[PDB]
RNA sequence: CUAUGCCGACUAGGGAUCGGGCAAUGUUUCUCGACUUGCUCGGCACCUUACGAGAAAUCAAAGUCUUUGGGUUCC
RNA sequence: GAAUACAUUAGCAUGGAAUAAUAAAAUAGGACGUGUGGUUCUAUUUUGUUGGUUUCUAGGACCGCCGUAAUGAUUAAUAG
RNA sequence: UUGAGCCUGGUCACCGGGGUCGUUAACCUUCUGGCAA
């Protein structure tokens, strides 16, 4: 209704950016800090993904350049998310292009940047996957037959509404990349630093 | 090096073959394609020295080793003293060792060159006792 | 801190002028607002700077150094005798 | 000794160790924020501030630079985050 | 100045076996230090290693299991043909069943062995047993 | 050590030690072995029933000994409250 | 170990795991960058600005916020200075020595640590000029030290 | 002269000692200093031991070298 | 039957990109391109065989822009 | 430019090798043949 929902994405899925798009239109319908945050407000492409129980995730490719706006808005948006999407997870994730590595007959002077590099991006899908809880530690486990195990050690603060998200973080990021992810908070004893 | 007038010998130089007259205009520019791969470049195709003594618009032809070399002694007309480095190897100790050679080879005015510039060279038969070889292509250092 | 240091912040972004028909000029004008006068001067231009100053209500102040210490402070290949500074900028020497 | 847990060392081990050699070096300093004894303004200071701070309203020295943390000397109360 | 940090974790790996400790820290890491600790586990001279990823070049804590008696580098990195792994195996192995030499060959960094079955030779790293 | 007939051919097979995984010299006299019994409820002691664990000279010598029985037996369950891994 | 001392002290600052601004610093990123512009106006150190956010703005390290450097913002602006600091320090410290040198004339030790001076403020400036921050002829002159300094 | 080149990594127990820093509802002094205790970094060193080295005297380096290869000058 | 190998020091060539080396686009002085406008040349061609200008044409090269896109700076070493 | 999922014809359940499928882009690119949105 009145325009605002080819405007908000590129590309026509079957029904999940549609969806998308007037839930958003709904939601940007509130007045005041709501529409002026929202009216900057683009999406790209959604995924469905799957844990080891029954609950379904859905995976959204933001674009780069406007993640100024989603550092305070996703904050308070999430559980109106969760709830409008009939009970499914909301993993907010950003589209990243890589380059290949030049191999020695594909001569390319256009070079490859460090931000645009693979491990730069997965660095920045870990990141962006677990926005809130910033990373504080990381291991990587390889035991004797071979397998490597990563453990991302997050933070101890604003462990809520997050500690049931990080079993779809890791589903979601052994989707995508491969790795086998364990997310694991620590316990701070006492006072101090 | 230095655009000078291309008359600056006590005899006068053109080009062998190369004929005026009055139904054509005056006459015309005679160069050739050293092969190879190599391009003629612009300037020799649109220029006005003469140079024996070059790969393009001469009579010197390119065959033979293709070598690479940096330049270490520019100070000399129409000629210039390049370095060759590389490692030999000491079965002995099973290691190498840094070993230097200078070349001695001919330029065209159609290539400007200094210190470093990277010169690619061609053997175009002997020239003054010492230079067998004429350069082809150029990488600058400051393009 | 130093006269040295805040002549330095004073060159980047400041109003200053050099030698002595041209502090002249400026105390003269009015818009000179801060002098300084190298430790090797001759007295009488010293005074008749001092003077002027005064009359010009502008700050004198005769640090330690020749004019030859005074110019490299200055950022400068020669010697100054006297600087003529109308503009601090963003510096705090007044 | 033989069988130490060098993954996860002591808690109070850590602390009895220099900032450098821990199993992941990082800074035990801290910003606090100063409330003036007599106003209701903010400001943030460092714990080995180099410079002396200076508050915008009616308040004395904020803080003294020593060698190591800087000396606090007026009533004022600090929150660590 | 560090002019090589796999003999800096080498030297580390063996001082700790001698000392008789299970465990080992080893700063910094590379990738060259990862490929050679995957050789070693996977002919079974080293239990499990975790990488700890600070800001950092990082660091390793390895567990050892015992069973080696020396592991060590070979600098300079000569090159190493398919005919000369015979010499390296005589001149620095205990034998010729026991001992592995390490080739960072061009088709990655593996056993000597290994290399030889691929048919290709490289560059010598170290040597465990 | 086996031929190529698969039977093992060796004077004998030494002794790996319990705490470092080293094996055991002829002349090893600095190394010992201990053996703990199984007790049930009320003491007495299952006659015939026991654990052994033999700690090499090397590591007695450097006064190890102490804490890898301690950590040996903290594993097999006989001992408790005394080897800490953390640390 | 020290460069032109027996020393081996390893003081430095250990920069935190995390790489975002905190919670309560609203720096916003543009606030911060018109600070250092101020403060690079007058001619202050780049490293002098950057103790003077940490400690009175009580800013955290400058690139989790801007996302640039200091010397890089600085530059980006315009505001770039002609040498680079540890340059212009060294120079600086060179030409003090000598200054104290021509006037006290028995000082072998002063000289001493004015040759040493002269080595690292020869290395420096080979490295800058192969790394091309410098243009290419910047030969380092004794009588104008006075003139590369100010 | 330490009859013992320089840089880098690892390697055991203790107590003194100089400089710096951190903590003490510990003592003391007309806002800080003096004393004491604990931790850490950088130095001068000392006692025990020898896994280890050496021909031995001895050595925390002269150790990590027949299980011989981190880099580099002098002889 | 009168084999086969030794060959590579140095040179030519094929395949691989682990190890070790120089550059890639910082005053963007960059892939920009059935590209918004133009210049300048060659005729590889036809206009009647030869010689000459125009330029539809096939092509090399060059002049102010045009946002195609996420436009570009590795952590900052218990190195300095 | 790394992880994971493949198959494949092959001798000692392994190994050598060939590669997309795509996550993450699929032989960078130059020229050509047909196909031409
Ligand atoms: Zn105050």
């Amino acid at each position: 209704a009145l325009n605002k929902i080819v405007k908000r994405s590129s590309s026509q899925p079957t029904e999940t950016d549609l969806l998308v798009a007037q839930c958003l239109y709904d939601l940007e319908s509130s007045s005041k800090d709501m529409a002026k945050e929202l009216r900057p407000l683009q999406i790209t492409s959604a995924r469905e993904v799957e844990v080891g129980g029954g609950k379904k995730a859905i995976v959204v490719f933001v674009p780069q350049p406007l993640l100024k706006a989603f550092h305070k808005c996703q904050a308070r948006l999430t559980r109106e998310l969760e709830k409008k999407f009939a009970d499914r997870h909301v993993i907010f994730i950003a589209q990243r292009r890589i380059l290949p590595k030049p191999g020695r007959k594909s001569r390319v002077t256009q070079k490859r940047p460090r931000s645009r590099t693979l491990t730069a991006v997965h660095n920045a899908i870990l990141e962006d996957i677990v926005f809130p809880t910033e990373i504080i530690g990381k291991r990587t486990r390889q035991a004797t037959d071979g397998r490597k195990t990563i453990k991302v050690f997050l933070d101890n603060r604003d462990a809520n509404t997050v500690d049931y998200k990080l079993g779809s973080f890791s589903s979601v990021y052994h989707k995508l990349t491969g790795k086998n992810v364990t997310f694991e908070f620590p316990v701070a004893t006492g006072e101090g630093l | 090096a230095t655009e000078l007038v291309v008359q600056s010998e006590r005899a006068f130089q053109k080009q062998p073959h190369i004929f005026q007259n009055a139904k054509k205009g005056a006459g015309r520019r005679w160069y050739k394609d050293v092969g190879l791969g190599f391009k003629t470049p612009a300037e020799a195709i649109y220029g006005e020295y003469v140079d024996k003594k070059c790969p393009f618009v001469g009579q010197v032809s390119i065959r033979g080793r293709i070598l690479t070399g940096t330049v270490v002694s520019t100070k000399m007309h129409r000629t210039i003293i390049i370095r060759r480095e590389y490692l030999h190897f000491i079965p002995k100790y099973n290691r190498y060792e840094k070993r230097h050679k200078n070349l001695a080879a001919h330029v065209s005015p159609a290539f400007r060159i200094n210190e470093g510039d990277v010169v690619t060279v061609g053997q175009c038969r002997p020239l003054s006792k010492t230079v067998r070889f004429n350069v082809l292509r150029v990488v600058k250092h400051t393009e | 801190d130093t006269i040295n240091a805040k002549l330095a912040l004073t060159m980047k972004s400041g109003k200053y002028v050099l030698g002595y028909k041209s502090t002249l000029k400026t105390l003269r004008s009015g818009k000179a607002k801060l002098i300084l006068i190298a430790g090797n001067c001759p007295p009488l231009r010293k005074s008749e700077l001092e003077y002027y100053a005064m009359l010009s209500k502008a700050n004198v102040h005769h640090y330690a150094g020749t004019n030859i210490d005074l110019g490299t402070a200055c950022g400068k290949l020669f010697r100054v005798g006297v600087l003529a500074i109308t503009d601090a900028g963003d510096s705090d020497i007044l | 000794v033989l069988a130490v847990d060098l993954l996860n060392p002591s808690h109070e081990s850590e602390m009895r160790k220099h900032k450098l050699k821990q199993l992941v070096q990082g800074p035990r300093s801290f910003f606090m924020d100063v409330k003036c004894p007599g106003c209701f303004n903010i400001t943030t200071v460092f714990s080995h501030a180099q410079t002396v701070v200076i508050c915008g309203s009616c308040a004395s020295v904020l803080c003294q630079p020593t060698g190591g943390k800087a000396r606090l000397m007026e009533g004022c109360s600090f929150r660590r985050k | 100045v560090r002019q090589s940090v796999l003999a800096d974790c080498l030297n580390n790996i063996v001082n700790a076996e001698r000392r008789g400790r299970r465990q080992v820290l080893i700063r910094p890491s590379s990738k060259v230090i990862v490929k050679f600790l995957t050789v070693m586990q996977k002919h079974g001279y080293i239990d499990e290693f975790t990488e700890i990823d600070d800001h950092r070049s990082g660091k390793i804590v390895i567990q050892l299991n015992g069973r080696i008696n020396k592991c060590g580098v070979i600098s300079p990195r000569f090159n190493v043909k398919l005919k000369d792994i015979e010499k390296w195996v005589n001149q620095l192995l205990p034998s010729r069943q026991v001992g592995v030499i390490v080739l960072t060959t061009s088709r990655g960094i593996m056993s000597h062995n290994e290399a030889r079955a691929k048919d290709a030779g490289g560059k010598i790293l170290g040597f465990f047993y | 050590m086996e031929n190529e007939a698969g039977q093992l051919v060796d004077l004998y097979v030494p002794r790996k030690c319990s705490a470092t995984n080293r094996i055991i010299q002829a002349k090893d006299h600095a190394s010992v072995q201990i053996n703990v019994c199984a007790v049930d409820a009320e003491g007495r002691q299952i006659p015939g029933e026991k654990t052994t664990y033999a700690i090499s000279g090397f590591v007695r010598s450097k006064g190890e000994s102490d804490d890898c029985i301690n950590r040996l037996t903290t594993q097999d369950g006989l001992l408790e409250g005394v080897w800490s891994y953390q640390r | 170990g020290r460069m032109h001392s027996k020393g081996k002290g390893i003081a430095s600052s250990a920069l935190p795991y995390v790489r975002s601004p905190p919670a309560w610093c609203k720096a916003d990123a543009d606030s911060v960058v018109e600070q250092i512009l101020k403060f690079s106006k007058k001619g202050m150190s780049p490293s002098q600005i950057g103790v003077t956010l940490r400690d009175s703005h009580g800013i955290p390290q400058v690139r989790f916020i801007t996302g640039q450097k200091i010397m890089r913002i600085l530059k980006a602006n315009g505001l770039a200075p002609e040498l680079p600091e540890d340059l212009y320090n060294l120079i600086k410290k060179a030409v003090s020595v000598r200054k104290h040198l021509e006037r006290n004339r028995k000082d072998k030790d002063s000289k001493f640590r004015l040759i040493l001076i002269e080595s690292r403020i020869h290395r420096l400036a080979r490295y800058y000029r192969k790394v091309g921050a410098l243009p290419p002829t910047w030969k380092y002159e004794s009588a104008t030290a006075s003139a590369l300094v100010a």
